[PDB]
Order: C-alpha cells, then sequence, then structure tokens
C-alpha cells in the first residue's frame, strides 16, 4: 500500500507565501514522479508542476516564476513553493504519484 | 495551448454499460498522451482508476477499463453501480506538462 500526505500551512496572507510538503511513503522517491495538482474551491483540477524521479522538474508555464518543487530523498518528502500569494490561490493542494495514479488527501489552503 | 474535453454529465442505471470520453483540441489522442482517469468522490476524494491510457490502477474495480476509441480516449464501466456515481477526471500528457479535462458528472439512478 502506497500513501501520500499533504502537510501544508493553514491560512496564508495575501503577499505572503506558502509552502507544502508531501510525505510520500511505501516506495522510493527516485523511481517515480510526483505532481502538484490543485483545485480552486468549486473549480477544475490544475497542474502546477512535476519532479522526475531523477530530479528534473517541469512547471505549469504560466506559474513558472512562483513555483519550486524539490525533494528530500532521505526524508522522503517532496516540497512545493509559490510566492506572491493572492486570492485565487485558495485551493486544495494535492501531490500525485506517477505511474499510479496515487492521490493525496489534499489540504485546503485559504488566503486573509 | 491544449484544451481537453469531456462530457459535462451523463445518466445511467445499475447493470448498464457506460462510456466516458476524453478528447483533444490539438488532435487525436494517442499512447503518447498517456491517458489518466481519476474519480472524484464527495468530501474531495480522488482515487486513481486508469493509468497509462489503459492500465487499471492496482485498486480500481474490475468494472473499470480504459482504451482509445477513435481519436480519443475513453473510460468505460461495464455494469455500473450506485456507488459509481461521482465526477470522473482525465489528464493528457502533452510531453512536458499534464492537462486535465473538465470532468464528467455521472448520475447513477
Ligand atoms: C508520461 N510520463 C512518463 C511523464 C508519465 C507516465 O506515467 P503513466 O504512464 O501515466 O503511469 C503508468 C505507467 C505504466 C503503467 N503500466 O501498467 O506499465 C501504468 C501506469
Amino acid at each position: 500500500q502506497v500513501q501520500l500526505k499533504e502537510s501544508g500551512p493553514g491560512l496564508v496572507a495575501p503577499s505572503q507565501s506558502l509552502s507544502i510538503t508531501c510525505t510520500v511513503s511505501g516506495f522510493s522517491l527516485t523511481g517515480y514522479g510526483v505532481n502538484w495538482v490543485r483545485q480552486p474551491p468549486g473549480k477544475g483540477l490544475e497542474w502546477l508542476g512535476m519532479i522526475w524521479g531523477d530530479g528534473s522538474t517541469d512547471y505549469n508555464s504560466a506559474l513558472k516564476s512562483r513555483l519550486n518543487i524539490s525533494k528530500d530523498k532521505s526524508k522522503s518528502q517532496v516540497f512545493l513553493r509559490m510566492y506572491s500569494l493572492q486570492t485565487d490561490d485558495t485551493a486544495r493542494y494535492y501531490c500525485a504519484r506517477d505511474y499510479g495514479p496515487y492521490w493525496g488527501q489534499g489540504t485546503l489552503v485559504t488566503v486573509s | 495551448q491544449a484544451v481537453v474535453t469531456q462530457e459535462s454529465a451523463l445518466t445511467t442505471s445499475p447493470g448498464e454499460t457506460v462510456t466516458l470520453t476524453c478528447r483533444s483540441s490539438t488532435g487525436a489522442v494517442t499512447t503518447s498522451n498517456y491517458a489518466n482517469w481519476v474519480q472524484e468522490k464527495p468530501d474531495h476524494l480522488f482515487t486513481g482508476l486508469i493509468g497509462g491510457t489503459k492500465h487499471r490502477t492496482p485498486g480500481a474495480p474490475a468494472r473499470f477499463s480504459g482504451s482509445l476509441i477513435g481519436d480519443k480516449a475513453a473510460l468505460t464501466i461495464t455494469g455500473a453501480q450506485t456507488e459509481d456515481e461521482a465526477i470522473y477526471f482525465c489528464a493528457l500528457w502533452y510531453s512536458n506538462h499534464w492537462v486535465f479535462g473538465g470532468g464528467t458528472k455521472l448520475t447513477v439512478l
């Protein structure tokens, strides 16, 4: 059994930034990809980025500048980061394992 | 830019065979686009159904099956249940990103 888990920070203020952590488990972080998908409250799913099992990471073009996916192999965590927080960023954020899929609970992130 | 299309919603009934279909704006969906199929349950529960255009995710029930049909991909349920009532999502790998469809609302009556 696989298991991912979105351990992020409660609300967040406009202008300030956020940071979320994916604690994967049940497998090696170099053997697959991990994506950060996010869904605005009452809205479509949206990809923000991915981080190859090798370390390469691609980014949703329009959200290039604010992100940063990365991961600590030993800690078994994958980390994601936006900057310049605004209202339309209040969404639930999830990390998905490649080759599955295998989704994470998510974790609502508000923005006040 | 690449827009993915799914049927907004579809109605069925128990024991029936249903087909949801993820298409592309650029052109025919292929094996290159690695079609992913995810089910959204209430309280926001995503569960992987179909992987690699057609690989049953090690968990999805045998009644879920993926494949390409024409210039598009498709998820079919063969003998649907009440509990299959949810919104299904599909993503399309366009080489370096992932594009999500708008979801299909499937009412099981
Ligand atoms: C395009 N890429 C490489 C960036 C992501 C592909 O991952 P996937 O093919 O969607 O997941 C997969 C891959 C393979 C199997 N299988 O049964 O061999 C199933 C699901």
